């Protein structure tokens, strides 16, 4: 028999069949649009990310010629934040997924901020104040649309982040649930007590009736005739089980839209004073542990805009060839703050910028430069990371679509003045959600018989070049400054 | 009939015979890099029977998009090339099924491609099989064996390391 | 004290600074236009060909503080075949350097072969009748302009392929000299006599006034205020004696804007009977050998069309990385036949083809054939040099600027069924100049004192791949044949 | 009211909704892959052909807000000659769509004329023995999936070109069938008898099980819960009744992935002797007329090689910018036979090739040379036209996506030395399906209420440089001769 992953990401929609003790037998990814209304706006169709993740769904079995009577569970991963309300009967969205990284509820932000809610929502949901989470993208659907807050009452339309709208269209309608670890996102949720806040829900004047049924990350939620729906997990969530990361200060760093890294803090919600998030994350079994949280928005992507809009690469791997023919960026900083910063950061009205420009300064010292703002980036949560926890990691266990690229991997390394611990197999995000599927099924009733997997294919030590990281580093402190704070308010 | 499910009489390097007929002297081999020792030093073989097996415990290094030829690597440093036949890319796939997979773990005997002689031998050039170490540098001494042999049991090569 | 080189190619100019024993002590290339009238037709400025072969001159020393007193002599190498008609008083041009690969004068090529002078030619020049020599692109020269010739017999201009020019710049019109590589060359000189052929220089009404004083390739010629310039030899001859190849059946081919593979015989003169050249080479004192040639016309010039024309590529160094992405040409065959193909084909009619193009076809696919070509007419020729000499290659000692490229080195060991030794001073052509000029001037003495130096850097071998190498090589000769005889006559 | 057309192309799945009185009021495009497993090969995935026709639907109507109650009727237009072999209760294909292009049948093609049933299959199909057409593609399909022929007569597998495929996902299995226009297209369906001929049906060994009903291009054929689904025609018979060609002498050429012209030629069929076709068209009812065709497999498909693989131009659009820069082609000619050429020639053999290039080629040279063979590919079925019908054209009514493209309108006027009319509302080929589906509801009863809808935006005259149109088209009979018969067999 064999677990089935459906990994939503935020770009792609990637469907995965898995063997017993994790082979990857199977995979899909198809790509969907993305949408960008205003310039500091982002936004996806839910009809495409239900299209594509459907299709994904009955392709990696056609491949292997299986159906329904082989697969023991279905796990789901998501990208987080994203809001979507639609119609219950009919199946169709009031509008677009407001994505993640879109920054139009900003302006709804600066109020929550000049009434003095900051320290509620900070200590009750472990966010901050910011655009990036779904609280405040709901409250503007529903001020714009014009039914809305009634058809709301009475029940016509409902909330869902990536999770629950495509479990919502897999059982028909049956089943409008969540799991913890994406609820905990939406700043609608207090982490505390594990149940929607409702003074956040006052506030953004959100009706109660919108919401999902709140569950665990493991547990038969309904059943599918794609049958049963087991696992669900924030997409960053199940990269950190797929590490089987699990434990007190067991982290991992995910490389690709964004890069987000998450340590695992037990059964403690730790406060963090270094600008990141105390979120929720797996235990062993599935279980309530918390996470501390350092989400940078441009990595991976920045990467696709180089070879999409800026068409100087071609292929995303080429980025690896052209930044190695340089040796430096010969004074260049790129700071990717496409949609606002965010990272510790935070400020969403910075915009990208590109700085320190000469007259010899060539394509591949831009090339080179936007590689490198994804490990100056990394370095800025990481050094948040361990102020916050107290300990100092002598490895950075990484994971993501961009590790595969060996100039970034050894440049982080450098920069770091860590080790970079590289797995096999990299994109293990559609693993942690097999995992939390299989356990609630039986088809795999722990941990402990898929701790082999994890084979560190290649290890990054610092170099040489390690000791200029402190003089490389300071001249991108001095570029995100002048980045921060661009778009008017 | 055909007896694969069926369980089978089982029983200082050798080099087991990729596949069956009578061994050959590779400078008997109708093309040079193969006649002269330029592309490795081995044997050929004129094959009598539809499969070619993997001829040490190892992984296949790669399997050439015509499926008439493979590369593996054995487990004790030795690098081996078996070659159906000469010219034979010229077919673009005729009589050539792959079995295994290009980067694959394989013990002795486990078949990698099967092919069709009746068709190979009306078509091909030449249908002896070269089954060369193309890592010939790093092996001391090798020694040949001569006359019929069998897929999955015969030996064909002794190298010493 | 040191040697200095002045080695003048088809697309640039090159000096170099070398001490005693080999060292490349300094140099300096300075690239010029490529002047392209109608299609077939290629030609250069002469005055440009000066240009930056002075200012080339006074860059090497300059940039090693040096001048005069210390160089012991000067060598001359040059692109060869390419005619150029000057004044006598004033050192002006009646006419820009029609070069080698122009294809202008196949109309004249095409009545000499109507009379019969094909078996004379062939038999005391060593050559075939063809646009590609100086013989004709003289006529055309003569014939097109108004004085021509009455100005010629009455002395007051000049013939001079690119040794002669230099030359007759550099000491200010003292002396008008060739050597005995170059004048071969011109299809005016015959090759047993070792004097002016004039049953030539009748047919295509020449007169002998206008013609250089032919002398040795290690000889002190004149001095010029730059002091003495002791050799000159045509750019590939001057390649074969850096190869240090000199004796019976020692070859070498050289990647350069065409290949040029040229074997040593001896004092014999041998006919070829499979479309190669008779053509003189020196001797281990700089004294007349003779030996076998092939030439293509296009080889590193197909890598500068993807560059410049074509825009696929940014560097010709990244036609590699390029080629290397895809496996194959996926049946795409590029024959590089822009100046007609000559190489053992001769006709001039041929243009440039790409051939069994398809949907899924990319630029990759273009970028390897196009280098691949390179490889499949080194072996056109490799093989009628073995078919002519009598004698195997057992390996292959290359030069020239794209043998840095590993892709090609090894799919030519590949498709040869042969080694490719490479040496690690790769651009030997000028020290063949340099060596010719060392010698006449005692700086030297002679060739064992050089032995040493050659040091073969890498030896590439023919991996499992070369079992393909003949049906990848008949595609090759499919596509060729329909390349021939494209423009109309 | 409204009517919706579905126009599903070879590489897109458009949708469009329309008013009374033709007005596009809303539009949806959505690409799909193409897959090339072999070089000559073609094909594409039955399921995203289904995904995105089904999503497209689902768009235009939701962007207008509008859904079931307003629209009167569906009409579908659909590539031609791409087979489909499916499972009857399931809804699975056993193989991909093996589109019109690919050329794999060319073994099965050659064996029917070495038998002698070239004479019958062109008297009683009016088509060619080519890999073009269904028939073989289906005994291929046939011939190489295990079940096969014994499913086959168990009925539990069937046929059907991208008609009948979605009208069979469109009304839940319910209804299976084509209409007059696409049957004449599989060489298996008798044009003069108008029904399944029977000796090609066992000569291919094809059941009869697995056809579909053939029926009228304008009758409701069934309905389904997108109400009634009335209009059926193949898009280029489509293009021509959007045209409201209709009439006998009346003829458009459409510019999409290839050039189709057709001429209608009432209820007579016209035996060709030039290379054309005799294929079925709608009269002004949506009843029986013939059309002879000419249809060239690569047009815009060309331009879309020029961006995605050869990657020298970003937007098809930048192909009129780049081309207008050059004046001409300095001697180049790409013949564009990436899937063999048809068209006049028929010949699968033949690959695609750029002809007579020279060292100053650049790549604005080729993408002219591109769009210029679609120009000269158009005269050669042009003339065969003229030479069959007996009829001179005084002007090329034309349509497609290429159309927009001045530089080619113009080049197309002077080579032809006729006018070319372009129309405003340019992609008729969804018009043609929407006036079929109208008629047959009652929507519209006939073809008069829309005369006024064609109106000509502009029409291109021959300038002065008609005066080397037949220069330029020499060039191209004689690159056309040498890409010919390249692959073998």
């Amino acid at each position: 028999k064999y677990i089935v992953a459906l990994d939503q990401g935020t770009t792609s929609s990637r469907a995965v069949v898995m063997d017993h003790d994790a082979n990857i037998i199977s995979v899909s990814q198809r790509e969907f649009e993305q949408i960008y209304p205003k310039p500091g706006w982002v936004e996806h169709d839910p009809m495409e990310i239900w299209a594509t993740q459907s299709s994904t769904l009955v392709e990696v079995l056609a491949k292997a010629d299986i159906s329904s009577d082989q697969i023991a569970a279905i796990g789901i991963t998501n990208q987080r934040e994203t809001t979507i309300v639609w119609e219950k009967e009919t199946g169709k969205p009031i509008y677009n997924a407001i994505v993640w990284q879109c920054r139009r509820t900003a302006e709804i932000c600066e109020h929550l901020k000049r009434d003095g809610l900051e320290d509620y929502i900070r200590s009750n949901t472990g966010l901050v104040i910011d655009p990036y989470f779904s609280g405040t993208k709901v409250k503007w659907i529903l001020d714009h649309v014009e039914g809305s807050r009634e058809r709301a009452r009475r029940g016509e339309l409902l909330f869902g982040t990536v999770d629950t709208w495509l479990i919502w269209k897999m059982t028909q309608g049956r089943v409008h649930v969540t799991d913890y670890t994406n609820a905990s996102r939406t700043m609608l949720f207090n982490i505390h007590t594990l149940d929607w806040d409702d003074k956040m829900l006052e506030v953004l004047d959100i009706p109660r009736e919108m919401l999902p049924e709140v569950r665990r990350s493991s547990e038969v939620y309904g059943q599918t005739n794609i049958i049963p729906i087991s696992g669900i997990a924030g997409d960053q969530q199940a990269a950190l089980f797929g590490q089987l990361c699990v434990k007190e200060g067991m982290a991992k760093n995910t490389y690709g839209t964004g890069c987000f890294m998450l340590m695992n803090t037990g059964e403690k919600a730790v406060k963090s004073e270094n600008g990141l998030l105390t979120t929720i994350a797996c235990g062993p079994t599935g279980e309530v542990n918390y996470a501390l949280e350092g989400a940078v928005f441009m990595a991976g992507a920045s990467i696709q805009w180089l070879r999409d809009e800026m068409k100087l690469i071609n292929d995303a791997y080429d980025s690896e060839y052209f930044a190695t023919k340089v040796q430096n960026t010969n004074g260049v900083y790129v700071v990717p703050a496409f949609t606002g910063l965010g990272a510790p950061y935070w400020d969403p009205y910075a915009r990208g910028a590109i700085f320190g420009l000469t007259r010899g300064v060539n394509a591949n010292h831009i090339i080179r430069a936007t590689l490198e703002s994804i490990a100056y980036q990394t370095r800025d949560v990481l050094e948040a990371m361990q102020a916050d926890s107290g300990i100092r990691l002598h490895a950075l266990r990484v994971d993501g679509g961009a590790v595969a690229n060996n100039f970034l991997m050894q440049f982080q390394s450098d920069i770091l003045g860590t080790r970079v611990e590289r797995p096999e197999v990299r994109e293990v995000t559609a693993l942690g959600a097999a995992y939390l599927a299989g356990l609630a099924v039986g088809f795999w009733q722990n941990l402990d018989e898929l701790q082999e997997k994890a084979v560190i294919e290649r290890e990054f030590r610092p170099g040489i070049e390690t000791t200029e990281r402190n003089y490389r580093y300071a001249g991108w402190k001095k570029a995100v400054k002048r980045a921060m704070a661009w778009e008017e308010h | 009939g055909l007896f694969d499910k069926l369980k089978s009489l089982v029983s200082t390097i050798e080099i087991i015979a990729p596949l069956s007929g009578e061994i050959v002297n590779i400078e008997d081999v109708p093309d040079v890099v193969f006649a002269e020792k330029i592309v490795g030093d081995g044997i050929a073989i004129k094959p009598t029977g539809n499969k070619m097996v993997a001829p040490v415990d190892g992984t296949i290094g790669k399997i050439f998009e015509t499926n008439h030829a493979f590369s593996i690597e054995s487990d004790s440093g030795v690098e081996l090339f078996v070659h159906f036949g000469i010219d034979t890319v010229e077919l673009k796939g005729e009589g050539f099924k792959r079995i295994a997979e290009e980067g694959q773990r394989v013990k002795v005997g486990d078949t990698v491609i099967e092919f069709d002689l009746p068709l190979l031998e009306e078509k091909a050039k030449s249908t002896l099989t070269p089954v060369v170490i193309s890592n010939m540098d790093e092996i001391k001494e090798l020694i040949k064996l001569s006359g019929s042999v069998t897929v999955g049991e015969t030996p064909v090569i002794r190298i010493k390391k």
